[PDB]
C-alpha cells in the first residue's frame, strides 16, 4: 500500500502476512457472504492496483465466482476505456500519460507508475474505481450465490 | 489431471463441474484466445445431456451467471 | 532483506520468524498449488538471494521437486552464464565486479557483494532475476504436479 | 538408513520412491560429482523391474520429469 | 545479538521471547532433522557465544546428542587451541588479548569481551567459529540419528 | 435464497423468522421505500397463523421491540 511516513511523505510499503493471512481466512470463512465486503474495504484501505490483483489471485477455491469476477472486471475495465477517449495528441514531457482500464487493473501500468498517479498533484484514485469495480462485482457475486 | 478430462457426471450439478473446470483452465498457461477457445467449446460439450440440451437452447452470446441460473434444475 | 531505513538509505535488516514460519505453513498446506507463486512473491518482496537459498533450504518434504528445481536454477544459471560473457581485460579499483549464475544464486557471492550490487547506482536486480528462474522452475513443477 | 537401502517396491509408485531418494540423498554430505554419480546410478538400480524396463528404455541424457512421467502408469 | 543501531553503530541488543520459543518449536517438532541447520543458521544470525550457549542450555530432551555435541564443542575448542598457540610475550596495554577454544565457547569470555572481539576493527569471527563446530556437531549427530 | 420464500414456521418462533428476515433483507439491494414496503408487507404475511393473529391485534404503527414481545409465548 501507499501510506503516510513519519516525515510527512507518502511512500510505498508492503502489506503485512497477519493482514495477507486475515484476506485468506475471511474468505475461508465466510465465503460470499456480505460481511466479506467491509471487510474487504477495511483491508484494502490505501492499497494499490497490484496489491488488489495479489488478493485476487491468491484466492483458492469458488473458481466459478474468481471467473465471474474477473469478467466483470474486464468489463468494467472496457466500459473505463470506452467513456474516457485517450486524449489529444503527443504526452506532454512536462507530465505523465493518462491511465487506461487495464492501467486501473494494474495490469499494464508498473508500481512506480502507481504511485505517480496517485501521489502526484491532483492525484487519481485508481484504487477507488477498481474497488468500486469489486465492490459491483461482488453485489453480482452475493446475488447469485443467494439460494 | 488434463483439461480434455474434466467433464460433468450425469447426477453432478453443473456448479460443480463449472468450479472444477476453471480450476484446472486455472492451471492451464496458454494464450488469452486458447483459452477463450476452451471456455466457449470444451464446457460444454463435456456438459451432460440435461444441461446441455438446456445450454444449447440460450444460443450464443451467454454469459456465466445466465449459464450457471440455466442449469440450477438439473 | 535490503528495505529502506528511516534516515532514507537502503539496509539489510533480518527476515522475521512469523515470516518464516508463514513460508513454512504455506508450503505445508497448500503444497504445489498455483496461489503458493503469488503467495512467495509476496514474501519475497525485497529478498536477497541468500534469503531466497534459505527459504529453499529450510523445505522438508517434496524432494523430488526440491531437487527439479534445483536443477532448474543450475540451468537456468548455466545460461546466465552462457548469455553473459565475462567482460574485457581486469576488474576496475573504481568499480565492483559483473556478477555470474553462481552470484545470482548466491552461491559465489557474498551479503556485502550482494547489498554492493542492489544499493550501488545503477542497481543490479539479481534478486528479479533469481525469481523469475524461481517462478519458470514453479510453472515446470506445477505442470508436473498436475493428476 | 543408509542409501544402498533405498530400494522401490513392487507395488509403490516411482515417484515415492524418488521422493524417498532425494530426502536420503539429502542426508548424504558427499562431493557433487560423487552424489551425480549416485543419481544416475543407484536409483534405477534399485527401481522395481516394471519401471526399471521402462527406465531402460528412455536411454541416457534423461531428465527427472520425463522419468517421472515415463514409469507413471506402472 | 550484536546488532546495528539507527545511530550506525554496532550494539548488544537482547533475543526476543517468541525467537527463543521458536527455537524451541523447532527442537521439539524436528527433532534431528536436517532442516534444523538452515534454521539454526538463520535464527543464529548475528548471535553472540553466550546466547549459543544459551540456546543449547535451554533445550529439553534428547540428551545422549547434547552430550555429544559437548563433546564435539570442547574438541573443537582443544582443536583451536592447538592449532593457535598463544602469541609472544606480555599483552600489550594498547590492545585486547587473543581469544582461546574456551572463549570462542564462551566460557572463559564475558559479554563485554565477546563485543570488543567483534565490534573493534579488524574484527574477528567467533560466532562464526563456534557456528562451524555447531555444524560440524550438527553433522555428526545427523548421520547419528539416521535410522 | 429469494426473499418470497421466507416464511415462519408452525413451531418455529417469530424471533428466529425475524433474524432470517433482515439477514435476506441484507441482501436485497432495493431502494430503501421499497425495502420500507417488504417490511411491513411481506414479514407478517409470511408470519405462521397463530402470531399472525397476534400481529393483527398490535394495529399499524407498532414497532419492533412491541412486535418481537408481542409474539414470545407464541
Amino acid at each position: 500500500p501507499i501510506v503516510q511516513n513519519l516525515q510527512g511523505q507518502m511512500v510505498h510499503q508492503a502489506i503485512s502476512p497477519r493482514t495477507l493471512n486475515a484476506w485468506v481466512k475471511v474468505v475461508e470463512e465466510k465465503a460470499f457472504s456480505p460481511e466479506v465486503i467491509p471487510m474487504f474495504s477495511a483491508l484494502s484501505e490505501g492499497a494499490t492496483p497490484q496489491d488488489l490483483n495479489t488478493m485476487l489471485n491468491t484466492v483458492g477455491g469458488h473458481q466459478a465466482a474468481m471467473q465471474m469476477l474477473k469478467e466483470t472486471i474486464n468489463e468494467e475495465a472496457a466500459e473505463w476505456d470506452r467513456l474516457h477517449p485517450v486524449h489529444a495528441g503527443p504526452i506532454a514531457p512536462g507530465q505523465m500519460r493518462e491511465p487506461r482500464g487495464s492501467d486501473i487493473a494494474g495490469t499494464t501500468s508498473t508500481l512506480q507508475e502507481q504511485i505517480g498517479w496517485m501521489t502526484h498533484n491532483p492525484p487519481i484514485p485508481v484504487g477507488e474505481i477498481y474497488k468500486r469495480w469489486i465492490i459491483l462485482g461482488l453485489n453480482k457475486i452475493v446475488r447469485m450465490y443467494s439460494p | 489431471t488434463s483439461i480434455l478430462d474434466i467433464r460433468q457426471g450425469p447426477k453432478e450439478p453443473f456448479r460443480d463441474y463449472v468450479d472444477r473446470f476453471y480450476k484446472t483452465l486455472r492451471a492451464e498457461q496458454a494464450s488469452q484466445e486458447v483459452k477463450n477457445w476452451m471456455t466457449e467449446t470444451l464446457l460444454v460439450q463435456n456438459a451432460n445431456p440435461d444441461c446441455k440440451t438446456i445450454l444449447k437452447a440460450l444460443g450464443p452470446g451467454a454469459t456465466l451467471e445466465e449459464m450457471m441460473t440455466a442449469c440450477q434444475g438439473v
